[PDB]
Order: structure tokens, then sequence, then C-alpha cells
């Protein structure tokens, strides 16, 4: 049980939640920073 | 623990690319018939590109000016055509527009620079050897050639307006992808760094950890491989076939022992 | 018209390495214990613009190599660009353009296959790869450019399609942008195959130390790969196990 | 306890230990 739940908390890291990526350093290279706040908000809410 | 050097690692590829073949080509295919040029085997400084003579529109849809140096692509595609002034704006992922609807429509995802200029003094007679199409039932699927009529031909007239104006359009579409990158740009190739925290930037796969030999069977097409939880360990060279294992920099958590603050100040740390 | 697939028709999905790692994925395969067009072109001859759809598997064991390439295209004719490719003991011929191809054509052993060469796009050429030895190709269209795969094995059996596995490695890439609706075996005249198609199925792909395809497992074959695809396993304990839902 | 092994362990207690089963970056 201890593992399935950290193996599972390990693998939500690669989940777009709604946003262009899921690689922070792909969205703050390839975006303007007013989309760019839109999207991180997005992904940090989905990991927290 | 920080970074403590930055190495970089690109192919054994120094020629120029040939970016003056379609940039500063004299006739560019039209719109609705664009030709995808494919460059690859080269290296070449986009800051030409950003700074070329009588250039007014180079925006990185997907990309980050000035950071396509550090970047390597597999392919770059130049895709050459001639629009009007107020048609640059739809060459643009999300953008609607009789050329973004009818000619020419980039991915909504795009990633690569669209690059544009005035070309009223080359393309400007009506200039009735550019043409676009101005009617469609439906919109283009992203990177299609589509051959009232709707093929209307441009009336590109050095009286027209900046609007009206000839543009020359050039779209570098990057593909990165798994198989090794060749349109490195200018970038030294570092040393191999070995048992120090560093950042990767190999060809462009943005990272940071310590770098050793690697023991690995990779087979000949693979350039990187992977672990159980999808993260990145071992990196294939792209110059000479090597292999080299991934470990990040360590880290932990940082502890004080104190004794009562009534007897002394002494104190370790662990 | 021998009816057969066994569990052959597995590719590597991307160049990504992995050793010791039970992965899934989805991506277009080959159904599982599905049955296969058996085919003769020249018994009488027969060279059908078979459709494209999704993808195809081509598979053939011959040394007097009367297959010598084949026709992709859209329309099949100088209208549009067709796809030709052919495969000759010096070298290999890709040629992307709006080809007119005649009632017949064929390699003469000439050129009869098209009557004129116009508005010609890609082309290329590499090393030849073209009565044991099965020659597998997967023909795939996925994001604007044509994939083709390639594995070297002889069998016994030729005129069925044997069990085992053996992963196909990647061969070319090419970024030619043509849409390709139909095709045809390109055959020349001085002769078996057979054609499959591909669809969206979820496959369990083990991966060995040394980073080799050696199993796969069809997710949607039965319930017992269904219950093996839910518990990411080769083997099931005993039990009772939820796979999925009814509707 | 055994006194002729690295952890003076019984043997009971050594079945019980073997018998159980065997990123953070
Ligand atoms: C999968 O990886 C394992 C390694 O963990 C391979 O086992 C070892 O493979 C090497 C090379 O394939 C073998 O070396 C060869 O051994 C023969 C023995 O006569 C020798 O004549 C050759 O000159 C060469 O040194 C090695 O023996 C082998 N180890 C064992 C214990 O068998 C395994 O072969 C790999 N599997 C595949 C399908 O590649
Ligand atoms: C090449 O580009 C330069 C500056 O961009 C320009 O001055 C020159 O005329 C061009 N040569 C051509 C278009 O042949
Ligand atoms: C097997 O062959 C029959 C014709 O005898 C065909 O109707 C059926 O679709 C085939 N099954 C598969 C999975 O292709
Ligand atoms: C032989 O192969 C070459 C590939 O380089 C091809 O161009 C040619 O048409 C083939 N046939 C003959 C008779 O040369
Ligand atoms: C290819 O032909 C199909 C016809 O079904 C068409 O829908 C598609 O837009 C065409 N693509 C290109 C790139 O010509």
């Amino acid at each position: 049980q201890n593992a399935q739940a950290l193996n599972t908390l390990v693998k939500q890291l690669s989940s777009n939640f709604g946003a262009i990526s899921s690689v922070l350093n792909d969205i703050l290279s390839r975006l303007d920073p007013p989309e760019a706040e839109v999207q991180i908000d997005r992904l940090i809410n989905g990991r927290l | 623990v920080q970074p403590t050097e930055s190495i970089v690692r690109f192919p054994n590829i120094t020629n120029l690319c040939p970016f003056g073949e379609v940039f500063n080509a004299t006739r560019f295919a039209s719109v609705y018939a664009w030709n995808r040029k494919r460059i690859s085997n080269c290296v070449a400084d986009y800051s030409v590109l950003y700074n070329s003579a009588s250039f007014s529109t180079f925006k990185c849809y997907g990309v980050s000016p000035t950071k396509l140096n550090d970047l390597c692509f597999t392919n770059v595609y130049a895709d050459s055509f001639v629009i009007r002034g107020d048609e640059v704006r739809q060459i643009a992922p999300g953008q609607t527009g009789k050329i973004a609807d009818y000619n020419y429509k980039l991915p909504d995802d795009f990633t690569g620079c669209v690059i544009a200029w005035n070309s009223n003094n080359l393309d400007s007679k009506g200039n009735y050897n550019y043409l676009y199409r101005l009617f469609r039932k439906s919109n283009l699927k992203p990177f299609e050639r589509d051959i009232y009529f709707p093929l209307q031909s441009y009336g590109f007239q050095p009286t027209n307006g900046v609007g009206y104006q000839p543009y020359r359009v050039v779209v570098l579409s990057f593909e990165l992808l798994h198989a090794p990158a060749t349109v490195c740009g200018p970038k030294k190739s570092t040393n191999l760094v070995k048992n120090k925290c560093v950042n990767f930037n190999f060809n462009g796969l943005t990272g940071t950890g310590v770098l050793t030999e690697s023991n690995k069977k990779f087979l000949p097409f693979q350039q990187f491989g992977r672990d159980i939880a999808d993260t990145t360990d071992a990196v294939r060279d792209p110059q000479t076939l090597e292999i080299l294992d991934i470990t990040p920099c360590s880290f932990g958590g940082v502890s004080v022992i104190t004794p009562g603050t009534n007897t002394s100040n002494q104190v370790a740390v662990l | 018209a021998y009816t057969n697939s066994f569990t052959r028709g597995v590719y590597y999905p991307d160049k990504v390495f992995r050793s010791s790692v039970l992965h899934s994925t989805q991506d277009l395969f080959l159904p599982f214990f599905s049955n296969v067009t058996w085919f003769h072109a020249i018994h009488r001859f027969d060279n059908p613009v078979l459709p494209f759809n999704d993808g195809v598997y081509f598979a053939s064991t011959e040394k007097s190599n009367i297959i010598r390439g084949w026709i992709f295209g859209t329309t099949l004719d100088s209208k549009t660009q067709s796809l030709l490719i052919v495969n000759n003991a010096t070298n290999v011929v890709i040629k992307v353009c709006e080809f007119q191809f005649c009632n017949d054509p064929f390699l003469g052993v000439e050129f009869r296959v098209y009557s004129s060469a116009n508005n010609c796009t890609f082309e290329y050429v590499s090393q030849p790869f073209l009565f044991k030895n099965l020659r597998e190709f997967v023909f795939k269209n996925i994001d604007g450019y044509f994939k083709i795969y390639s594995k070297h094995t002889p069998i016994n059996l030729v005129r069925d399609l044997p069990q085992g596995f053996s992963a196909l490695e990647p061969l070319v890439d090419l970024p030619i942008g043509i849409n390709i609706t139909r095709f045809q075996t390109l055959l020349a005249l001085h002769a078996a195959y057979y054609v499959g198609y591909l669809q969206p199925r979820t496959f369990l792909l083990k991966y060995n130390e040394n980073g080799t395809i050696t199993d796969a497992v069809d997710c949607a074959l039965d319930p017992l790969s269904e219950t093996k695809c839910t518990l990411k396993s080769f083997t099931v304990e005993k039990g009772i196990y939820q796979t999925s839902n009814f509707r | 306890p055994d006194p002729s092994k690295p952890s003076k362990r019984s043997a009971i207690e050594d079945l019980l230990f073997n018998k159980v089963t065997l990123q953070k970056f």
C-alpha cells in the first residue's frame, strides 16, 4: 500500500491538467509571461 | 547542490545552413502552393534571421527568440511564400483569416518562428503571379496545399498600402524528434564533464545532473533511455556514439542540534 | 486464401530506449489472431489498387525478386502527386511526383510503369533491402510523413505465416507530405503476398534487459488479456478481478 | 540467539527476515 501510494504520487507529475505541456521548462521557453502565468497556475493547482 | 558549470554537446557539424537560400530567395512559392524546404546537417546563427535588414515581423510562436541557439532540431522546414501585409498576422497558431483558412494554416500548437518582411520593392507590379485562395467551405488542415473562382490573384501594387503591400514570409518548422538533431546553430560543443552537477543541454535536452560513463546496450537507432518512472537516465552523445548515465545533483534536509539556550549557544548541524 | 495472422506485425513504437520494464502504449498494430488475405498477383494477373485506410501490413518470401516496389497515391493518377518506391539490386528509388501510370505498370527486365515525370518533389536513394526469408514492411502515414519498417528472418512455411514473435525495427522517416488513400504492389515483368490492416489498439509491450521487445499482449483480445492488461503483468493469480464496465 | 552470526538473531528470526520482499530526486 505504501509503495502504491508513492507510485501514484510520482506518476501524477506528468499530467497536463489542461495546460499545453507537462514540462515547466518548455512552457517557460515557449510562451510570453501573460499566458505562462495561467498555464503555471493550472499546473500547480493540479499538483497541489 | 547548485550547478557548477555549463556543458554543451552538439554533433560534428560546422557548415553554414542554406538560410539565405530561402530567406534571400529570388522567387517565393505562392501561399496556396507553398514549398517546404528542409534544412539539415548544418549550423547557423538565428540572430542573423532575427536582425536581418528590412525585417519587420520576427516572432517565434512556440519558441523563444535567441533561445534557438542552444536548441538543435533534427529537421527544420522552411516554408517560403508571399502574402499581404495584413495577412502576416494570419500566419500564427490559433489565427483565423483569408490566408489562415484558405491557403496556409499553421497548427494550433505551432512550434516555430514566423519571419516576414516587406517586399514592395520586389513583388509589386498588380503582381499577377502570386495567388491566394479566397473561398472554401471549411478550414484547411495544418500544412496543406489546396489547389466566384476561389483562387483569386493577388492585387500586389506599389501604390497599395502596407496592408495590401507584398510581404515575403518564411516559416521555420522545427521538429524536435527523438532521432539525433542536426540543425544546431552556433554552439561550441564543450568538453564532456564527469562527476559534476552541470546543465545538460544535450542538443537542447534541457536538464541538470551528474554525467558518468554508461553500460547500457543501446540499439543503434535509439538516442536516449528512460526509467520505469518515465525519467530520463541515459543520453547518447550526438558526436560519438557513447551513452552517459544521468544522476541528479544531491540534496537533502538540514537539522540543527541545540541544547537549552539557558545553558549555552553551541550548536551542531546534521 | 490462407487465413491467419498469429502474433506477427509488432514494431518498436518509438526510438526511446528502455530495459527491464513492462510498458503499455496505444498505437496502430495488426490485431492478434486475425486472418490476412493471402494473395497471388500472377498465377492470369491481378494488381488491384488496394485502399490505404489507416495502415497496411506486408510480407513475402522469395528469391527471384519478382516483388520490386509499391505504388502509393491518393487519386493514383497524374492529377495529384503519387508515391513510387522501386527496389533494385543497385539502390532504391523514391519518386513522389504527379505520375501518369499506364494500363499495366511493370518494371521491364524500360520504364512502363509511368508515361511522364513532372512536378517532382521528393527523391531519395539508399542501400537496397528487398525462398525462406520473410521481409515484413509496415507502411504508415503519420503527421504528414511516410514511415517504413523492416525485418529479415528465414521461415520454412511460405504459404502460411508461422507463430512466434519478431519485433520490427525502424528504417526510414520520409517527410513527404503526400496524402495516401490507395496503394498497389509493383512487380517486374520480363508472386504471392499478403495485405492486412492496422487498427487503433492497446498493447502490453515487454522489454528485455537488452532493450528488445520479446513479448506482446493484445489487450482487447479476450477477457484474460484484459485481466493481464489491468494488472500490468503476464501471470495472473487465483481470484476474481474487476476489469471494465458494461453498458 | 546463536553467537555464530554477524547478527545475533535466531533461526526463526532469520527465516522471517528472509521471507519478506525486497528516483528519490
Ligand atoms: C541480454 O544481455 C545479457 C547481458 O546481461 C547477454 O548475456 C551475455 O551476452 C554477451 C554478448 O551477447 C555474451 O558474450 C559472448 O559470450 C560467448 C559465449 O561463448 C562468447 O563466445 C562471445 O565471444 C561473447 O563474449 C555473454 O556470454 C552473455 N552472458 C551469458 C551469461 O550468457 C545476453 O546475450 C543478451 N541477450 C541477447 C538476446 O542479446
Ligand atoms: C541578400 O540579402 C541582403 C540583405 O538581407 C540584400 O542586401 C541582398 O540584396 C540579398 N541578395 C539577393 C536577394 O540576391
Ligand atoms: C476472418 O476471416 C473471415 C472470412 O472468412 C472474415 O469475415 C473475418 O473478418 C476475419 N477475421 C479477422 C479478425 O480479420
Ligand atoms: C536499378 O536501380 C537504380 C537505383 O539507383 C534505378 O535508378 C534503376 O532504374 C534500376 N534499374 C536499372 C535497369 O538500372
Ligand atoms: C489528400 O486528399 C484528401 C482526399 O480525401 C484530402 O482530404 C486532403 O486534404 C489531401 N491532402 C493534401 C495534403 O493534399
